[PDB]
DNA sequence: GCATCCGTGAGTAGAGGAAGCACAATTTAACACTTTTGTCAAG
DNA sequence: CTTGACAAAAGTGTTAAATTGTGCTATACTGGGAGCCGTCACGGATGC
């Protein structure tokens, strides 16, 4: 099972809500090429390649570890959707 | 109507029946000009009457229209919009997609509840689009169309192309389904595993909610794609996390046939 | 004669 | 007449349509009967709707009669040779200016088309539409080398000059979408026809020095 | 928009000849020889539109340049080939004929 | 499925639908399935 | 009044589940004479039309949910009630 | 490796030529080396002699002989040239001019007849086919009971399948007999008035009842005149005809009087005589002579009826089921039917040109359009139901594909509208039909097996032999008769004892109509002459089939066909007896035609020198391709001068060892689970099997490509491709084809052909890159052939037809085809189905090395690991005896025949145990070698489970192990023993068709639908895996509203959405939102040609676009 | 009640798939012929 | 680089020629040919 599946499924009052959040996270995370993130350098997911050790290519992943640490909130109508989208642009340039 | 792989011709059955509404329809035009009398008159409008009837919905009143040279009825609009093999089941309700496998399934006991043995050669086909841009992101080729090329014949694929095709699949799950899809857990999200072989292993406890032994079943591979479809296969259609039956709250993925003799 | 028979339903109609 | 393409009763309307010719056109001063010369039109009105109704691709009435003349000929000679004949031996049977190519050709034209919903096997789930591919509408990987090559075109064009790259742009027809001429392209810049096909072949070069240096346009000529 | 609704209803003879861009007179196909669809028939490029993008019967305009126009020479519309999946004809009846479905 | 308050926003008739008619090619075909279908 | 689950899925008031089981043409004839409208309500509808189907994530409940860290939170909120 | 039979019944006749159903019927049929004027009225001469001769009413065509002539091409050519093996067809004809009196005779060519080949098949456009026998109601009279209302019964009258209308007599309620036709329903007074019945006859024939004939006595139309009531009956058949006497007699004549149109057919006849005790002069319901309608069978069928209504002690209803009732068509009757049905035809197309055009200068040859004759002809042996592509995957796949019966084709059963009583077992069935063999599903009970022992008579009526019983002596004498023969004796057992020929059992298990009972010696009149007669010959390979269960062995038979021939096949250790006749009677081996010596052995041919002195050589069929892909070779199995005897073997065919069917492989089995690989049907092999090459089989894989004429220009087949490197083209011969013996992988060119590209401008960004570059386009496009992902091989043949070429026959606008042959030598894999002949199958799910695999105590590991699981719940036990028997004969080098139901008993196979445990134990103890520490804890072990008696010594608790055929066994991987010993043995193993090298699939973008624009579907297209409406519920279920609108719209048909998912793909980024789909669109479309005004709303009401305005005029 | 008509009947996959002629009218290919384009110098 | 040439590709009539559409034929002929039961069985709606 995903790591923090029981914890991820205790913060949210529907299942469904938790993807939408999740989901909504990982292309927030891809959209910014993972630069707005909320893991700190010894939290950030990371892969074993031959080279060797590498960031996570896979935003889910980064976005269900997020939402385990609980740095990020999530709701309905917390910001306007095009005030969101500027000031994460403006503050993560990309 | 479409020219084929070779010369000939292929048409549908509208354009016959489109083809006699028109030839009736000017035929009654000339005969109307000519001044026909009542009964050439009165059989041309029914005729005229029954090629719209057959465009419309052939076979629905007299004999079904058909082909010369054959009696199979021709297709109409009715036809075409109702059925099995109608617009409504067959190309609506159900269709074909892309980025789609199917193979043989064996039993995998290593595998984990979460996980799937998916073939090198499955996996490059099925991640071929993720597999270029990786390629094209590392010195394996210097763009897509090279890299596509590149795949493209066997014998010219590398094995640095075997390495980022293990990148590209990195958290990424696939959906394994088994027809018929009787209920819910005949699609079931795993993570997939490059093993050597043509065959897909399938870890032995999901085989019951499958309804798959390993007498000769073939499972379909589907890949979602984006994040929203990522995100649901991970979390709400993964293996591991359906356990119990919808049906009656009991457990689905329980020790069996072998599983149970051993303890 | 037949009404589903347009073929039969003509040769009655021509044979008044 | 059945079984030629058309129904029974398509052939009694259309020899309707010859019948009503042959009253205007009977003359009984000749004290000949009404059915000797009606005779005559009917049939000609029902074999031209044959010849113009019975295909779905229509075939003029000349050609028509040369392909049942060469079907009846093919089956003259099938008949006493005791087996099919060869393309030789039906344009020889045929007459002066028929050779086997024009027997072939012949043949090639009088293909009907088979239809779209034509069942194969005994299962009635599959159709020849099934199994024919539709080649006009670009596939997902032509549409995207067709904007991979784009957007590498407009990057390679940048390193031009300004002027430089609107004229190649122009002569190639990267912009209106047609190809323009030196004198077209002349009245847009208010400029010979001789001096842009030197800037033109001038910032043709160094677009050819360019690729030449970094190679990321070659793959793409495949 | 978004699309929310979906409504059905009877199409009267005015709606269907505003639907169709042009009345189909012959049952013609395509020509036999050249291959080319037929004028005023089933496929015909003045009524369903032009078999390849941007380019007229006639082959006198052949590029975006003269987008939504009409050859004079041809009749085609210069527009895109996938038109012709969603350009309609009609048949103008000489005289009228029941739906079947509205019958049996 | 998880033995906890359903969701909302779960598509519980076709679970339903699928639930009921997974083990019909189970019964034993008044009685079995045919006593199912007249129900 | 009852009725068997083949006629009280016929009898439904969205036309396009209603064509896409059974009685095509007897459902759609109804539906054009009545000029009955779809709003699209159950999950066959959305499938045909290729919509968001109004169940799971695609629910209106779920699916407006907005997620945002601290960092951006602060900085929406501080640079707006800030007038 | 001698060879131990068992069994104790003496069969007193050999199995029947198990094709004669094929070939004798055709024979039959064509009659072509009989000569002309002693041919029966039988075949296709029935058919000339049926229609012929055709009358203008002056001019006569008769008949007088046809002939066959020698085919034009052998049967090699045909399958190499894709042409028909057939005979030309003439018939000698005579014009009859009435008038002056003048005959003149000619020889017309009516066409071509398809030859059967010697084994039993045709070859049809090259392919090899088989015409499956059709089983049917057999014509006659049939009295069944009504259902509506208890006590009465109907009568049916059936003629010949589309060979004139049913005849119903039914006694209605109101006490007249109706009698149906065509739908219409009139009283058989009229009819039965219409052939000449007066009152005072019916009463003195039908009187002698009661009530019933109170009903047939109607005088309001017996004094009616004849002729009145017949065109009063003609009204009332087809109402609206104006009321004619010359067309009244001719519709009642064609009706149930004309042999021309109604055929009751010779089954028909036989069984109408037989049922109702009359004689026919004909096969037609009544005889219409002398200006007057006579009656054939209305009578005692009336009589029939009204005497079974009464309740006479004589008369009884008619079983439909019953195998007596139900008749066979073969090749022969279907091929007559369909030449009868084309002799028609022409008939008719001479009658109609008989009548116009030079009528005094006529001949036989212009008349006759033979045309007609020849379509049907083809038409049946090319797109008929029956005639179905043969199944030649090894031997006795295309042997059973001859010997099988459906229920399906034109003129039988509907697969959906069969109730369970046509599916299901008749009590008639056994002798005649295997009762076990069947194709599980769909076809359950519609397509059976004949019998091995069964033979279909001339008037189609299987039957069985059985050994005549006289006195209390069962005789040699051996009688086929049909089930409706059958039922009046009382038929013993072929397992009763007999002491001689005397039997020896006071009581006897016999059968009356199908019902067993106890009989004394002294009432068995009739014995069954073998087991084996009662099932097919696919089942009468399953040794020990008595311990399997029906379901199972109906999997064992019918995968016996799927199993592919190997390059070491062997036959396997338990054997039936049939597994000789099979390879005989399939023409797959050769075999010396009489005494000889061999004068050359060579892999392509064998020379004989036979005693009369004539040199006699044997072409050798090598690596040819079958119809499913494998490999048919002949291997040599003789020396040069080595003497052969008459009917010895000279090269084994395909999956045969030394005369003995060979599908698969003997390999040593052990019966334990193995850490889960065992799950669920899956099954271990040894990587032993793999470096001794068991399980490998070759396959050839055919592709092909034809250089067409375009308007543009000729496609040529050349070595010159544009665009290519000299890497692509190195092994491309000079001609453009991949040469012989070349190694071909995926994406490799097979033939190098180009096609003109198509005028048209190139985009504005390709112009700017050929003009940067200088490169000028050319005019030509690779368009050859490359092999197809997941295929390849070795190039072994090259097939190159051109336009011209003596007896190939192209397609117009095709210059020449080329074919290339590739074949793979494939070994046992992973994925790869594995089966035994008792029901037990399953893919290989691990190949472990052999110090891995459990071994034996003397260091031998086992090849196969089967899971025990699937023996309780299947109850297929056959499978352990075989073990059992296989590890007898496994250490005392034998193989063993046990014929079915009576062979190899436990205490016969435990006999030949304990002489297996000297050898295997002995020769331990020889050797010096005690027994071992791990032997001695499995042992106590062993006792503790009772397996083996306390207090005896540790060799003499393993000879009891042994006995039961368990042996200690060694685990590789640790070395310790597992804990109980386990059942150790050799059973015959089979490799299947079914591959996963032929199943894998995968694709990401590929060819899509024309109007639907949705993914093709099949591997050969390169096609998507089709998303049904199921599997869209399951994703509604989990709630993933967005992996089902991808699927829906990204992945099938949204075209701007598919091109733009792929592009975001490639280019790192996420896919975009979908749009609508284009089905829907073609929806909309499709809706408004139906007048239907479908229009998409928003929020408003107000209509939006999905057309993007392409569809909206200005 | 009693007939009559009408619609329905699992899912994937595979492999196998008989007229003929005359004459006017409308395209079409070949042939010149003239702009119309691409080109190459004066330093 | 503007200017003046020159060879070649492209647009413009012109016409003999394949190519296509239309008309006509006068002994008398005057209402079709194919099919044909393991007809599939069971609800459900509508007519009468
Ligand atoms: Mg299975
Ligand atoms: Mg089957
Ligand atoms: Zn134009």
């Amino acid at each position: 099972a995903e790591p923090g599946i029981d914890k991820l499924f205790g913060m949210v009052d529907s299942k469904y809500r938790l993807t939408v959040v999740v989901a909504k996270r990982a292309q927030q995370l891809l959209r910014h090429g993972f630069k707005n993130t909320v893991l700190e350098p010894e939290e950030r997911p990371k892969m074993q390649t031959l080279e060797g050790l590498f960031d996570d290519p896979n935003a889910v992943t980064w976005a269900m570890k997020e939402l385990l640490t609980g740095r990020l909130v999530f709701g309905e109508n917390l910001v306007p959707e095009d005030r969101l989208q500027k000031e994460m642009e403006r503050l993560y340039p990309v | 109507m479409v020219q084929v792989d070779g010369g000939r011709f292929a048409t549908s059955d509208l354009n016959d029946l489109y083809r006699r509404l028109i030839n009736r329809n000017n035929r009654l035009k000339k005969l109307l000009a000519q001044g026909a009398p009542e009964i050439i008159i009165r059989n041309e409008k029914r005729m005229l009457q029954e090629a719209v009837d057959a465009l419309l919905d052939n076979g629905r009143r007299g004999a079904p229209v058909t082909n010369p040279g054959s009696d199979r009825p021709l297709r109409s609009l009715t036809d075409i919009l109702s059925g099995k093999q109608g617009r409504f089941r067959q190309n609506l309700l159900g269709k074909r997609v892309d980025y789609s496998g199917r193979s043989v399934i064996v039993v995998g006991p290593q595998l984990k509840l979460h996980q799937c043995g998916l073939p090198k050669r499955m996996a490059l086909e099925l991640f071929k689009p993720f597999l270029l841009k990786k390629m094209e992101e590392k010195g394996i080729a210097p763009n897509v169309k090279a890299a596509r090329r590149m795949l493209e014949r066997q014998r010219d694929i590398k094995d640095e192309v075997w390495d980022a095709l293990e990148e590209v699949i990195h958290g990424k799950v696939v959906l394994l389904n088994r027809a018929p899809t009787l209920h819910r857990l005949g699609i079931q999200a795993f993570q997939p595993v490059l093993v050597e072989g043509q065959s897909i292993q399938l870890h032995p406890l999901v085989c019951e909610a499958f309804n798959a032994d390993f007498d000769g079943d073939q499972m379909a591979v589907h890949v979602p794609l984006s994040s929203f479809a990522q995100a649901e296969a991970r979390i709400q259609m993964l293996s591991a996390h359906n356990l119990l039956s919808p049906a009656s709250g009991e457990p689905l993925a329980k020790p069996s046939r072998d599983i149970i003799l051993g303890l | 004669i037949s009404t589903s028979d347009p073929v039969r339903q003509y040769l009655h109609e021509i044979g008044q | 007449y059945t079984g030629r393409g058309l129904s029974f009763l398509d052939l009694i309307q259309e020899g309707n349509q010859g019948l009503i010719r042959a009253v205007e056109k009977f003359e009984y001063k000749r004290r000949f009967k009404f059915s000797t010369y009606a005779t005559w039109w009917i049939r000609q009105a029902i074999n031209r709707a044959i010849a113009d109704q019975a295909r779905t691709i229509r075939i003029p009435v000349h050609m028509v009669e040369t392909i049942n003349k060469l079907s009846r000929t093919a089956r003259q000679l099938q008949q006493e040779l005791g087996r099919e004949p060869t393309y030789e031996e039906i344009a020889e049977a045929m007459g002066p200016g028929w050779d086997a190519k024009r027997v072939e050709e012949t043949l090639k034209i009088a293909q009907e088309p088979v239809s779209l919903e034509t069942p194969i096997g005994d299962e009635k789930d599959s159709f020849y539409g099934d199994f024919i591919p539709d080649e006009h509408l670009p596939s997902p990987v032509d549409a995207a080398t067709q904007s991979l090559l784009s957007e590498e075109l407009e990057k390679a064009l940048s390193k031009l000059s300004e002027r430089e790259a609107m004229v190649l742009k122009l002569r190639k027809g990267l912009i209106d979408g047609r190809e323009h001429t030196l004198e077209e392209v002349g009245a847009f810049f208010g400029v010979t026809r001789e001096r842009i096909r030197q800037i033109e072949n001038k910032a043709l070069r160094k677009l050819k020095y360019h690729e030449s240096r970094t190679r990321k346009l070659r793959d793409f000529l495949d | 928009k978004e699309v929310r609704k979906v409504r059905i209803a009877l199409a009267s003879p005015e709606k269907i000849r505003s639907w169709s861009y042009g009345e189909v007179e012959k049952p013609e196909t395509i020509n036999y020889r050249t291959l080319k669809p037929e004028r005023d028939g089933l496929f015909d490029e003045r009524i369903f539109g032009p078999i390849k993008d941007y380019e007229c019967a006639c082959g006198k305009y052949k590029r975006q340049r003269f987008e939504g126009k009409v050859c004079e020479r041809c009749g085609v519309e210069v527009t895109k080939s996938i038109v012709r999946r969603y350009r309609m004809g009609h048949i103008e009846l000489a005289t009228p004929a029941a739906h079947i479905w509205f019958v049996k | 499925s998880m033995a906890r308050p359903v969701s909302i926003g779960e598509a519980v008739g076709i679970v339903a639908a699928q639930s009921i008619g997974e083990p019909g090619t189970q019964l034993t075909m008044t009685q079995g399935l045919p006593r199912v279908i007249e129900l | 009044l009852l009725m068997g689950v083949t006629k009280s899925a016929l009898s439904t008031k969205s036309w396009l589940s209603a064509a896409s089981f059974q009685n095509t043409t007897h459902v759609l004839t109804e539906a054009a004479i009545a000029g009955k409208k779809d709003e699209l309500i159950g999950l066959k509808e959305n499938v045909i039309l290729g919509r968001l189907i109004p169940a799971g994530t695609g629910s209106d409940f779920v699916r407006f949910t907005q997620v945002v860290d601290q960092k951006t939170l602060k900085a929406i909120e501080e640079a707006r009630k800030e007038a | 490796m001698e060879i131990k039979r068992f069994g104790r019944i003496r069969e007193v006749i050999p199995l029947p030529p198990l094709t004669e159903i094929q070939v004798e019927s055709y024979r039959r049929a064509l009659q072509a080396d009989v000569p002309p004027e002693k041919r029966e009225n039988v075949g296709i001469q029935a058919a000339f002699r049926e229609t012929f001769p055709i009358e203008e009413e002056g001019l006569v065509l008769d008949f007088l002989e046809y002939r066959l002539g020698e085919p034009p091409f052998p049967q090699d050519e045909c399958r190499e040239k894709d042409l028909t093996y057939q005979a030309p067809l003439y018939a000698r004809l005579q014009l009859i001019h009435k008038d002056t009196g003048l005959i003149k005779e000619d020889e017309v060519f009516l066409g071509h007849i398809p030859l059967m080949t010697e084994d039993g098949s045709f070859i049809i456009n090259g392919a090899d086919r088989v015409i499956v026998s059709q089983i049917h109601r057999s014509p006659g009279v049939y009295f069944t009971p009504d259902p509506a209302r208890p006590g009465r019964y109907i009568a049916s009258i059936i003629p010949l399948p589309k060979r004139g209308p049913w005849i119903d007599l039914e006694v209605e309620p109101n006490g007249v007999v109706s009698m149906k036709v065509n739908k219409r329903k009139f009283p058989l007074v009229l009819l039965l008035r219409v052939l000449g019945y007066d009152q005072e006859t019916l009463a003195r024939e039908l009187g002698a009842y009661g009530e019933l004939v109170q009903g047939l006595m109607d005088e309001s139309v017996f004094a009616m005149r004849p002729e009145e009531a017949l065109i009063r009956l003609f009204t009332l058949l087809r109402p609206g005809d104006p009321p004619k006497r010359d067309k009244a007699v001719a519709y009642v004549y064609g009706l149930i009087a004309d042999p021309r149109r109604y055929d009751l057919g010779e089954a028909g006849r036989y069984k109408a005589e037989e049922k109702l005790g009359i004689r026919l002069s004909g096969r037609t319901l009544a005889r219409f002579e002398d200006g007057e309608f006579k009656d054939e069978v209305f009578l005692p069928t009336l009589r029939y009826l009204f005497a079974l209504t009464a309740g006479v002690p004589g008369h009884e209803v008619d079983d439909i089921d019953h195998l007596g009732n139900r008749r066979i068509r073969t090749v022969g009757e279907l091929m007559t039917d369909q030449f009868r049905v084309g002799l028609a035809r022409l008939a008719r197309g001479v009658r109609e040109r008989m009548l116009m055009g030079s009528e005094d200068s006529l001949t036989p040859a212009k008349l006759v359009n033979s045309r007609p004759l020849e379509a049907a002809i083809r038409e049946f042996f090319s797109r008929s139901q029956l005639s179905q592509f043969k199944d030649e995957t090894n031997p006795l796949s295309s042997l059973r594909h001859k010997r099988r019966i459906s229920a399906l084709g034109p003129g039988g059963l509907t697969r959906e509208r069969a109730g369970f009583d046509v599916r299901d077992v008749h009590r008639t069935h056994y002798g005649r039909i295997c009762p076990v063999e069947t194709p599980e599903g769909a076809n359950i009970g519609l397509i059976t097996s004949l019998a091995a022992y069964a033979r279909v008579d001339e008037l189609g009526f299987i039957r069985t032999p059985y050994r005549r019983v006289v006195g209390g002596v069962v005789t040699d004498e051996v009688v086929y008769m049909t089930a409706t023969e059958e039922d009046r004796y009382t038929i013993a057992q072929a397992n009763t004892p007999l002491e001689g020929n005397r039997i020896a059992a006071e009581r006897v298990v016999a059968r009356r109509k199908g019902e067993p009972v106890i009989v004394s010696p002294e009432e068995v009149e009739f014995m069954d002459v073998s087991p084996k007669q009662v099932f097919s010959v696919n089942t009468n390979l399953i040794p020990f089939l008595e311990h399997d269960d029906a379901n199972r062995a109906l999997m064992g038979s019918n995968m016996q066909t799927q199993a592919v021939p190997l390059i070491r096949a062997q036959a396997p250790v338990v054997m039936t007896g049939l597994e000789e006749r099979v390879v005989r009677d399939s023409l797959a081996a050769l075999y010396a035609e009489e005494d000889g010596e061999v004068a050359k052995v060579d892999g392509n041919r064998i020379v004989v020198r036979y005693e009369d002195g004539r040199l006699v050589e044997y072409p050798l069929r090598r690596f040819y391709r079958s119809n499913q892909g494998t490999a048919l070779d002949q291997r040599p199995r003789v020396v040069v001068g080595q003497r052969v005897r008459k009917g010895d073997l000279l090269a084994d065919g395909p999956a045969s060892e030394n005369g003995f069917l060979a599908l698969g492989q003997n390999v040593l089995v052990a019966i334990m689970p193995f850490d889960g690989y065992n799950f669920e049907d899956a099954i271990v092999i040894s990587e032993e099997l793999l470096k001794r090459d068991f399980y490998t089989s070759i396959h050839i894989e055919r592709y092909e490509i034809e250089a067409r004429d375009t308007k543009l220009g000729p496609e040529r087949i050349t070595r010159d491709i544009p665009h290519l490197s000299e890497a692509a083209l190195r092994d491309l011969d000079e001609e453009g084809v991949v040469r012989i013996g070349a190694e071909v992988k995926p994406g490799d060119i097979l033939v190098g052909r180009t096609s003109f590209k198509g005028e048209s401008e190139p985009t504005p960004e390709e112009r700017l890159l050929r003009s940067i570059f200088g490169e000028k386009a050319r005019d030509v496009k690779d368009t050859s052939l490359r092999v197809p992902p997941g295929e390849g091989g070795i190039v072994v043949r090259t097939v190159r037809l051109r336009r011209g070429d003596p007896g190939v026959e192209l397609k117009p606008g095709v210059r020449e085809v080329v074919r290339v042959y590739v074949a793979q030598k494939r070994k046992l894999q992973v994925g790869d189905k594995l089966a035994n002949r008792h029901g037990n199958k399953g893919v290989v799910a691990k190949i472990l090395p052999v110090e891995d695999m459990p071994h034996l105590p003397d260091g031998t590991p086992v090849d196969v690991i089967l899971n025990p699981l699937g023996v309780p719940s299947r109850m297929n036990l056959g499978q352990i005896l075989e073990t059992h028997l296989g590890l007898a004969g496994y250490f005392l080098g034998q193989r063993y025949i046990s014929p079915i139901f009576d062979g190899a008993k436990e205490p016969e196979i435990k006999e030949l145990l304990a002489q297996a445990f000297e050898v295997y134990f002995g020769k331990r103890k020889g050797e010096g070698f005690g027994v071992d520490k791990r032997e001695v804890e499995v042992l106590r072990r062993a006792e503790k489970l009772g397996l083996v008696t306390p207090g005896k010594t540790p060799e003499e608790q393993l000879k009891e192990l042994f006995l039961q055929g368990k042996v200690v066994l060694y685990d590789g991987r640790t070395g310790e023993p597992i804990e109980g010993p386990i059942v150790v043995g050799q059973m015959f193993i089979m490799k299947l068709y079914h591959m996963v090298e032929d199943k894998m699939h995968a694709r990401s973008t590929g060819p899509y639908s024309l109007i639907t624009q949705q993914p093709l579907g099949g591997k050969a297209q390169f096609g998507g895996q089709r998303f049904g409406e199921m599997e869209v519920w399951a994703l509604e279920a989990y709630g993933a509203a967005h992996t089902l609108q991808e699927m829906l719209t990204l992945k099938s048909d949204d075209i701007e959405g598919r091109n733009a998912a792929y592009e975001a793909i490639i280019k790192g980024e996420d896919v975009p939102e979908p749009s609508v789909p284009e089905s829907f669109r073609v929806l909309v479309k499709e809706l408004q040609a139906l007048a239907l005004d479908v229009q998409t709303l928003d929020e408003k009401d107000n209509p939006v676009d999905i057309f993007e305005g392409l569809a909206s005029k200005r």
